[PDB]
């Protein structure tokens, strides 16, 4: 994708990540935890699904026979009509083949980009606390147990409170 | 000592197509294409005119098998491949125009155009047309000469319509199988028919000679039509050979004609319409008939496009 | 201590939809589809020939109406209602085609055909083609027999174009009242006329019979028509009831033709027309008639789509 | 948007930036003041007036009457008319419906894109001498006045300068 | 003390369109509108037919010039401008749809018809249809009366169509110069000939009279046409001035049809075909020509439509 | 571009670049050296070569004849078929403009994209023992010769070799 993240700097996905889209794995003294985050998989399931609903709608246009399949009609405005059909099946054929890659394009880059928002969003709660690991992860120099990590989740860490002791730590 | 971000995955996909790439796998796709046809004409909350053995031109003329169809009703009008327009062997001027007419007509009403006859015979029928014996169609008369080679007398009728809506006007001509019995009917000379409207103006001159045997009969009628507007006034001037219309028909109101070999069922509801049944969907597209009439997605001539739903799959 | 990076906002945006969405509300926005009519016909700098009451078709015979149309010349046709082709009640065959040749043919310059006439009488009128007393198609001529009764001469009168563009050519066949009214006009017997181009083949025998009054008559002339290439020689077979073409008619260059029932204002100016009048817009889409002419934004069924021209509005 | 700044991280507009699309506001000894930058407000502009250009035009395709609204064409011809144009009108309004659409989406993505590339600007500029607040914001460890904060917005602030007491204040 | 990262670039790019920017010079781009055309046809690995002086609807009739294809296969069928359907002066009913017909036929099958005369003649000829000395329509038969102004019997001549494709049936009319000089072929008095299958219903009346000198001869032949059915019975009543079918064409599989004034080449391959020669190409666009039939890149106004496929260019 | 490094923070690009799209260029005791980076090139051409497989190719749908250039059809027909024909004409050119536009926006963004990916690597890999310079560009505070030089961008550099040396060097 253009961002870089799903299938770039993340080497891939987790089969065991159920709970959600998206999601933190943390290693720590307690050992190791997994859990999903609800706004980032929120946010890309209610913008796809608005695509969806977009494109799953019928036209109120009705058309009327124009020829006939049990007694043809006369073969000038006969090939007059099948000729306007097929141009007419050539616009769309193509609109349809187009209208599905460009959105499968845009699918595909947006959800690159809600990891990424995910990813930024933690490296700006840690502020000098953590360093990149580079493969999408955050090496914490100070000492995180399971409530602090928690804290990480839910946008509640204090940076401040562990600031000296991850410092010093570099 | 640390906390990393992922992002869920699967071990198997679903191709899709992009811009750049042919099928890459993503972690949930849908079909923008239909493809599922239900096999019957499901009319349910419409109201219904199956014309089966009626062919729908012969909704005006009235031959037998359309006796219970000469004042239908309807929203859905469905024409059957067994459906016969004709009972004596015969065709009409511009056919297809008038199906398109009476297709979206809503069906039709009828009424008298109070032709009265003096000089002549108005009673002709055929074996062709059974009602217990021989009849004809129940909307026209079949105008004759009083007696064999009697001459038929240069005669003039005419009909104003009265009415708010067009009138749908419906004549014929008798072809006979020999110049003889062209005369034996009508009487001798180069009979003649003119029509003239204030939209229309034509004539009509017959030809008999030999016709191969259709219902075992090598005689031929043509049936004529026109669309009378409010106030506007018709004349016949004839020779003989004529074939008179009894009543007039008109539209009332709006429908949607189709043709089908299926059945029909109110247990379903659909708006969209083929030959082999009834399309189903609210996708954008389909690949099951590109004639398919009514409110339908638009017809393209790939079978399968999968829409992305979910992110790239990206397996360990 | 800091400095913060913002963007800017209202406190009430303008809802617009987006592939994701419907109604998001973004700082500015401005209309796609074009809803203002001018309803007039903008005319400003256009050679404009409104036709009135003349009859496109009656430019090329020349009814009452038609007199100061024989030999117009435009860039813009204007047809109304209120027009009429014909002065004596008849109609044209093939009469949409000859109307879309003449709107775009940048009007009309005609030319003496050149027949001259030995045997019948040549100045036959009517008093439904009134100049100061009765009268006929100005380009046309009604040919008769010298007297009543009297017969018609097989006659055979050709003309050559002689020129480097088609010429249009118009001929009538006049249907009388009744079988001895024609009789009386062109003597008794079978009428033939018969008609021979290049490209074109075909023949007009009469039928004389009872029409309705329009104009107080129930006669009728039927006008047909053909384009005579250069070079090419057309001649006219007829045994009576034919009405022959004094003038033949030249194409002058380009035009477009319309119908309207506003008036002409040559204070604006517009490319893209329709009967409720003008559309002047740089909108690529307009949902105003899809009927309209020239050249024009494409017609489509929303009222209203928005194109975002700011940033998404994020307030306070 | 697919750059996570405006509905992102920045948390709302400013009401009173009546100068440009983008800005800065800020804080010091001297107090609070707010100004436009010039470069990406211009920038977002001239890619939006573009697009604007581009589709605000008419094509010079003339196209004639195919029937007639005083003297109804023959009816066959005529229902082949009316279905030939239905079919067309179908068409546009898809092609309308769908370039608007993708038009707004790029449009409301291109506008985030400019307010990120306006941020990351100024993170490069300060280098080390700041850190990221989190909401659209940098707290500044040295005492930056208005004539400092004016060389931020101008491009000429030397982070080389107020290096030392910076790094010291950490 | 350092490590830059940056992208390739040249001193001049080249300019393409994007959706916020006119002309944005990029690193390289490619054309997506074919102007290339290949002024022959490329008709390499295909069975071709190229008609040259032949007319195709002579193919059906058999004039001198088309004596080498009157059965001919083809999977291309070229048409040229010097083609002529015709020796003895004359037209089809119905020619353009009967054209199309034909250049999808595949080629065309002959077989006799089976019909048989007595009691009059058969063997009509003209100095315009030249086959050492006069000749005519090789499938055809001018059938005559006896002798001079001899009465032409009431005939009824039958054909079974017993395969299992629809066959072609051609049948003419000839209007002679004069009233006198048909009577001298088909004897006095108003001759008419009558069609009836199970489609179809018409008659058909002649009408004598002068046209233009064409090849030096004034009269002229119509030529009609029908598709038979499989196990249908066609009939023709005819009292004279009928030009009698002798065989029946029938259908042979698939073609294509092109008009074209370039020369055929069997060392190029191509799909798309217009008068001017053979568009070979991959690019989904193509400005060369609009009317372009076969498989062909869509057509559009623009001359070029550059898509990128480098980066923007940003040179020193 | 929309990811702010093509004719963005980077001044411009590389007339001397002849290896590939994108490189780097050091400075060090031993002098000046520039080389490209494969797996950036690579995925950028892959991309735009899809692009291209996917537009290149014409429908195997074929059209007939429906008029006739020697001997012209009638003019009711005639101009149905024209009118129709140009309706079309109109269709494929609108599309064909719409298509290249939005594709060629794609493509100068996504090489933006690219180039951005290929300089977050890199300062992922350096990890505290660089800055961002601002121009493009990462000043190393550790000495890096040639060999050191060649390893980052083989993506085998070992950031806690030279940290402490790098670190104390700020
Ligand atoms: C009663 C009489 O005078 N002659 C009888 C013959 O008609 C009959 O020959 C059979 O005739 C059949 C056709 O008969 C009709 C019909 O269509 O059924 C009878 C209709 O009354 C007559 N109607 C009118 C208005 O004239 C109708 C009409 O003349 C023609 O359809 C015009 O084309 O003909 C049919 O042709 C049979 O194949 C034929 O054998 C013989 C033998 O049964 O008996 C005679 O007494
Ligand atoms: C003068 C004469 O011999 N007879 C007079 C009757 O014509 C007249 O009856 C009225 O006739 C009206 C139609 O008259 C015209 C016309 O169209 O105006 C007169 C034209 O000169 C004649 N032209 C030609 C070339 O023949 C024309 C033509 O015959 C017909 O249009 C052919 O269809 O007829 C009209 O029908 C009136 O309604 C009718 O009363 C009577 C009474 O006024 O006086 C007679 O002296
Ligand atoms: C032999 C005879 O009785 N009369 C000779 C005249 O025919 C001839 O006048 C020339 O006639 C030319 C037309 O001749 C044909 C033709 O089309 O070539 C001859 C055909 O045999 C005849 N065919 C039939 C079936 O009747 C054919 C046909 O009648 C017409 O085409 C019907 O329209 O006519 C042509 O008109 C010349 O321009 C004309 O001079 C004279 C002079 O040569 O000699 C007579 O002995
Ligand atoms: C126009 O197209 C229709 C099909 O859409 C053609 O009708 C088909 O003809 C084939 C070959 O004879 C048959 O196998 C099918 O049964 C027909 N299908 C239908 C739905 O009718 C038709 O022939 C074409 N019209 C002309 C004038 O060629
Ligand atoms: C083709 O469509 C036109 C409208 O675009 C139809 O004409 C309209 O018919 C309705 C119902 O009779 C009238 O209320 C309108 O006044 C008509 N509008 C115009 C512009 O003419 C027309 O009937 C349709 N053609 C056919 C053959 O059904
Ligand atoms: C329909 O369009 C065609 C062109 O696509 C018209 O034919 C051209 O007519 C012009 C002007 O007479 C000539 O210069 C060209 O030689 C013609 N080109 C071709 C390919 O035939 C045609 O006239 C139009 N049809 C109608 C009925 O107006
Ligand atoms: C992956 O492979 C299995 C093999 O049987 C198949 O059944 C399954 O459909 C595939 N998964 C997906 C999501 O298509
Ligand atoms: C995947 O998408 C399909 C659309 O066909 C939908 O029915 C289904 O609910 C989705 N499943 C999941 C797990 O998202
Ligand atoms: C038809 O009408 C005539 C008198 O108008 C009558 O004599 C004759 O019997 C009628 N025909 C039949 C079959 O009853
Ligand atoms: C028809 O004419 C009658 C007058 O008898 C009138 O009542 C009615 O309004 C007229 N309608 C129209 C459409 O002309
Ligand atoms: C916001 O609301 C007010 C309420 O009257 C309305 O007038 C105004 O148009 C709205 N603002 C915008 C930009 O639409
Ligand atoms: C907003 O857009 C409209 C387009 O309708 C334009 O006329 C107006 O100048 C714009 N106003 C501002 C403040 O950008
Ligand atoms: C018309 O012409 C004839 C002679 O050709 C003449 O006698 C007659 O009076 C003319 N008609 C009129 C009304 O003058
Ligand atoms: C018409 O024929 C004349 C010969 O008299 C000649 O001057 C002119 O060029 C010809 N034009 C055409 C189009 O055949
Ligand atoms: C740049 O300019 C030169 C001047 O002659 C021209 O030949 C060349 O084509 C241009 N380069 C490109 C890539 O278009
Ligand atoms: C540039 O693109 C063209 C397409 O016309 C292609 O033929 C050529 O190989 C490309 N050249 C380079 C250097 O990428
Ligand atoms: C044509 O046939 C008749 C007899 O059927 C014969 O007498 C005559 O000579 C034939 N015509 C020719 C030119 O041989
Ligand atoms: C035609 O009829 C014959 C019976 O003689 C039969 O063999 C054949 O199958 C029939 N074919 C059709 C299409 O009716």
């Amino acid at each position: 994708g253009l961002f870089g993240a799903i299938a770039g700097f993340i080497e891939n996905g987790w089969e065991g990540l159920i709970d959600g889209w998206y999601g933190f794995r943390h290693q720590n003294a307690q050992g190791e935890g997994t859990a999903a985050d609800y706004k980032s998989t929120q946010s890309a399931i209610d913008q796809i699904t608005g695509k969806l609903n977009r494109l799953i709608e019928k036209t109120n246009q009705q058309f009327e026979l124009i020829d006939n399949e049990f007694n043809e009609v006369e073969k000038q405005i006969g090939n007059v009509i099948n000729w306007t059909r097929d141009s007419i099946t050539e616009v769309w054929s193509y609109n349809a083949e187009l209208l599905v890659a460009m959105e499968n394009q845009h699918t595909i880059d947006l959800a690159d980009s809600e990891m990424d928002k995910l990813y930024e969003r933690v490296k700006r709660q840690l502020r000098e606390n953590a360093e990149e690991d580079g493969t999408g992860c955050f090496e914490i120099f100070h000492k995180c147990d399971d409530d602090c990590m928690a804290s990480i989740r839910n946008n509640t860490y204090d940076h401040s409170k562990y600031r000296e002791e991850a410092m010093q730590n570099r | 000592d640390k906390i990393c971000l992922g992002h869920h995955a699967l071990s198997n996909g679903t191709k899709v197509n992009t811009l750049t790439e042919r099928g890459v796998e993503v972690v949930n796709a849908t079909e923008t294409v239909e493809r599922t046809n239900i096999p019957r004409i499901c009319s349910k909350g419409k109201r219904t005119v199956d014309l089966g053995q009626c062919g729908l031109l012969g909704t005006i003329t009235g031959p037998p098998q359309c006796d219970q169809f000469l004042e239908f009703s309807a929203d859905l009008i469905i024409e059957r491949r067994e459906g016969s327009d004709v009972c004596y062997p015969g065709k009409f001027v511009n056919e297809e125009a008038l199906r398109q007419i009476l297709r979206e007509s809503g069906g039709i009403d009828k009424e008298a155009m109070g032709f009265t006859y003096s000089g002549i015979r108005t009673n002709g029928t055929t074996s062709a047309c059974r009602r217990s014996g021989s009849s004809f169609y129940a909307e026209m008369k079949w105008l004759l000469s009083n007696t064999d080679n009697a001459a038929f007398p240069q005669m003039t009728k005419s009909y104003k319509n009265t009415r708010k809506s067009p009138a749908l006007i419906v004549w014929g001509i008798h072809h006979s199988v020999s110049t003889a019995e062209q005369t034996k009917l009508y009487g001798s000379g180069n009979k003649l028919v003119t029509v003239g409207s204030s939209n229309y103006q034509q004539s009509f001159v017959p030809s008999p000679g030999a016709r191969p045997q259709v219902n075992g009969l090598s005689g031929r009628i043509d049936f004529h039509w026109l669309m009378l507007n409010p106030n506007d006034t018709v004349t016949f001037s004839f020779n003989g050979a004529f074939i008179a219309p009894d009543r007039a028909s008109f539209l009332r109101g709006k429908s949607m004609g189709i043709q089908s070999g299926v059945q029909v069922d109110a247990n379903c509801e659909g708006d969209c319409y083929h030959s082999g049944g009834t399309i189903i969907s609210n996708l954008p597209f389909q690949n099951i008939d590109s004639r398919a009439v009514g409110k339908c997605p638009r017809y393209v001539k790939q079978r399968s496009l999968l829409l992305a739903t979910g992110m790239k799959n990206v397996p360990e």
